[PDB]
């Protein structure tokens, strides 16, 4: 069937220009300097991808000898719902298990090789949807972000539509402001962390 | 959220 040039397995990237604002959701948070947003307008386009991925992976007779290289994109079956997602191979955890990052969501896990499928270039036409972000204007007031600061950040953005504003482009991410416009005096995630002690200015 |  499909003979794939791995040169043709280039994932696409959302163009986020400085000054772009979009309505999105904070999908996954490591710290205020390491988190992921998705564009709210992605819900349908992504449910569509997921349907295509499910259809495609079901036609693969999932028998063995698939060993992706570090950095390949492939399909990974998420442990919590058993659905198929796009995933970057980050590292092998053993001979038979791999650390993978879900490139449309921002989370990660270690999976059996039995839960990975190769991908084809048709399924890379959607740009990767998890936008890697660093929160503008703040540094951790101890030099390390404490799980309490992170908790608070999670609380400010959970189940909420957030305005993400691109302040700058970094090498592998976007520097952003996060602004909840659902409170009539608008609230910056940066400002609340500064006001609460956890952050200091830069 | 997502699907299943």
């Amino acid at each position: 069937n499909i003979v794939v040039d791995k040169s043709d397995l280039i994932p696409k990237v959302l163009t986020l220009n400085v000054g772009d604002e979009f309505c999105g959701v904070v999908a996954h948070i490591q710290t205020p300097e390491d988190f992921f947003c998705q564009q709210l307008q992605s819900g349908r386009k992504l449910a569509e991808l997921q349907a295509s991925l499910s259809k495609y992976c079901d036609q693969l007779p999932p028998r063995s000898d698939f060993y992706p290289a570090i950095g390949d994109i492939c399909c990974a079956q998420f442990s919590e719902d058993d659905q198929w997602y796009r995933a970057s191979v980050l590292a092998y955890a053993s001979e038979e298990s791999v650390l993978v990052g879900y490139v449309d969501y921002g989370n990660f896990e270690i999976l059996s090789l039995m839960r990975l499928c190769p991908i084809i270039p048709k399924l890379l036409e959607l740009p990767m949807q998890a936008i890697k972000c660093v929160l503008a204007g703040v540094k951790p007031s101890l030099g390390i972000w404490t799980p309490e600061a992170i908790c608070l950040m999670k609380k400010l953005v959970q189940n909420k539509i957030i305005t993400v504003k691109v302040v700058d482009k970094l090498e592998n991410s976007s520097l952003v402001e996060l602004i909840d416009k659902s409170e009539t005096p608008h609230v910056s995630v940066s400002k609340v962390l500064l006001d609460a002690g956890f952050a200091v200015g830069e | 959220g997502r699907g299943r």
